[PDB]
């Protein structure tokens, strides 16, 4: 009978972290992303590693 | 209360003949024996709480601690029971055994076995 009371509170805090995760995630992922390509040279760091794949994948 | 046991001696148990309590014994064996094995089942107690943890992820930990202190403090009364008149419902059909046939039988046995010797002559 004790456990139920406790487990409810545990279950809420887990479920609230998952919801905060989805919502945090949806805002985070929707907010930040832009500088990879607003710096076109952070797609040059892709091109750089890709030229170091070009040469240095083999 | 909890479990008890007395003089469970099943053969003579049913055998009683105080008729409105005679019948009872025959069933009371099986009620009992079922009982005895059914207790023989259970655990007595369950775990002891990991309170250190439940504070962790019940971060309404006032609740945990409230219930923790309460659980640490929480000590059940014991059960109810009522048929300790059976103790004395015994003593009546405890004198029946005695009086009726304790004494009758010694009396009777005396004359008869004595009654062997003299007519053995």
């Amino acid at each position: 009978e004790v456990k139920n009371r406790l487990d409810y509170h545990i279950s809420v805090q887990n479920m609230m972290r998952q919801k905060e995760q989805e919502h945090m995630i949806n805002w985070v992922e929707k907010r930040v992303v832009q500088s990879i390509s607003a710096q076109q040279e952070k797609e040059t760091i892709a091109k750089c590693i890709a030229d170091l794949k070009l040469l240095s994948k083999k | 209360r909890k479990l008890a046991l007395k003089t469970i001696d099943w053969v003579a148990f049913g055998e009683i003949i105080p008729r409105n309590q005679k019948a009872v014994a025959n069933s009371l064996k099986s009620w009992n024996e079922t009982l005895t094995s059914r207790l023989a089942t259970l655990p007595e107690k369950p775990p002891a709480i990991d309170w250190a943890y439940y504070k962790a992820n019940v971060a309404k930990a006032g609740l945990v601690d409230d219930f923790e202190k309460k659980f640490n403090a929480l000590k059940v009364p014991i059960p109810e029971d009522k048929y300790t008149a059976q103790v004395d419902a015994e003593e009546k059909e405890d004198v029946k055994s005695c009086a009726e046939f304790l004494t009758q039988s010694k009396t009777r046995i005396q004359e008869y076995e004595k009654e062997l010797e003299k007519m053995r002559n």
